[PDB]
């Protein structure tokens, strides 16, 4: 499973049509400030299927290249992905902007969006989830929630913050016939069932992920519910044991080993529902160099066999540990013109 | 033609992070227009030559 290269035409910054790539199983994209490495994170959003209301953009035509100004370069514009499976030949999806209009593609076959993400879904890419895509400050957020912000977002994840309404209103029904009962507990396991399918998978993981992000054996991280028989209905606590200190709670760890804690949450939840590669834009933002070199060779060691990386980075401590470096440069024009290099790092040593 | 400096000959005996470094300073001499840039074919080599905004050697520029 491998995102393989990306060809763009006309589509934000990117002018003209490029390819983007090839990647390998770590790339980095890098490149002084500009528009255009978050233009090539909103390509990879778009291709895969992303509304455009959440595209920062309000109609689909404004993603054409310089029709924010009032110039776009073309009718059309397009982002296409080749993807490659093991045991497969690539596929190539492709979302073209004909008019006001998207044209969804797989192999040059147009089909509509409904089967297009259920082909995507197939291969484990969630456009709803958006379980491909670390935000920027996704790090920093996790780090901030409390037990309680917890269990809320594993509702979320889990769809069973969506019987959240059918279970208090059968409960409403069993609190005043000794069968509203039965069917209070029939929706109280579904909750709870739904809720452990997801949690118990994302606990299970996270001790492992904690020890790799710590590279420390002695490292370990607890996830529990607080109310283990209704976990929905109180907070989720998260205990590590970091190295060389003792068992405390998340919210009361050291600066640089809270953010790791939180990278580790923040990946155990993503082991959930997994994409084969992972757009990382700069998770690497709240490290410092006591943990920078540690997190980037886990991501490093982690692509190899677990997702494909492609991270957007500016600290060199992160980005060097890549096997590809993308460059992305500005060209003078009009409007904000981004193009890419490519280099690869392995012909170097350390 | 004009000068014209090769990034993989000048990371020749460089570790990994001296080369990205090197391709770094790439984007952003591109990015101040000292240096204009070509890379044919994906990770082939990349070629800079001079930009408007600097004159001088691009073999001192790159040292």
């Amino acid at each position: 499973g491998f995102l393989k290269l990306i060809e763009i035409e006309n589509f934000k910054s990117y002018k003209g049509r490029q390819i983007i790539g090839p990647f390998q199983r770590f790339t980095a994209i890098i490149g002084p400030n500009g528009s255009g490495k978050s233009n090539l994170m909103d390509a990879i959003s778009f291709v895969l299927g992303e509304k455009t209301s959440n595209l920062r953009v309000k109609t689909l035509r404004d993603l054409i290249h310089g029709a924010p100004v009032g110039k776009p370069a073309a009718n059309r514009a397009f982002v296409s992905m080749v993807y490659s499976e093991e045991g497969a030949e690539d596929r190539t999806f492709a979302r073209v902007i004909v008019g006001g209009s998207s044209e969804y593609k797989i192999n040059n076959k147009v089909v509509q969006l409904h089967e297009y993400s259920e082909e995507l879904e197939k291969l484990g890419i969630l456009i709803k989830a958006r379980n491909f895509l670390v935000f920027q400050g996704a790090v920093e957020s996790i780090a901030m929630k409390n037990p309680k912000e917890r269990t809320a977002l594993f509702e979320e994840i889990s769809r069973s913050g969506e019987l959240a309404q059918e279970y208090d209103k059968r409960k409403k029904e069993m609190v005043k016939a000794k069968k509203a009962k039965q069917a209070f507990e029939q929706i109280k396991k579904e909750r709870f069932d739904r809720f452990n399918a997801c949690f118990e998978s994302v606990a299970t993981n996270i001790d492992e992920i904690y020890k790799a992000l710590s590279r420390n054996s002695s490292a370990q991280a607890f996830l529990g519910p607080e109310n283990p028989e209704e976990p929905y209905l109180d907070g989720i606590n998260y205990n590590c044991v970091a190295p060389g200190k003792r068992f405390r709670p998340m919210d009361n760890l050291s600066g640089g080993e809270k953010t790791v804690a939180a990278l580790a949450l923040l990946f155990a939840i993503h082991s959930y529902k997994p994409a084969p590669f992972f757009v990382l834009d700069q998770i690497d933002a709240a490290l410092d160099n006591t943990n920078i070199g540690k997190v980037a060779n886990y991501i490093k060691e982690q692509s190899t066999c677990n997702f494909q990386a492609i991270v957007i980075s500016l600290k060199e401590e992160f980005y060097t540990k890549a096997e590809s470096l993308i460059g992305v440069y500005p060209e003078q024009g009009d409007c904000v013109i981004s193009k890419v290099l490519t280099f690869d790092l392995t012909k170097y040593p350390d | 033609g004009a000068e014209s400096i090769s990034l993989l000959e000048l990371c020749r005996n460089t570790n990994r992070k001296q080369a990205a470094a090197k391709f770094y300073s790439f984007l952003v001499l591109k990015k101040q227009q000292a240096i204009e840039l070509t890379q044919e074919e994906p990770y082939s080599d990349i070629i800079a030559t001079p930009g408007p905004r600097f004159h001088g050697s691009l073999e001192v520029l790159f040292q």
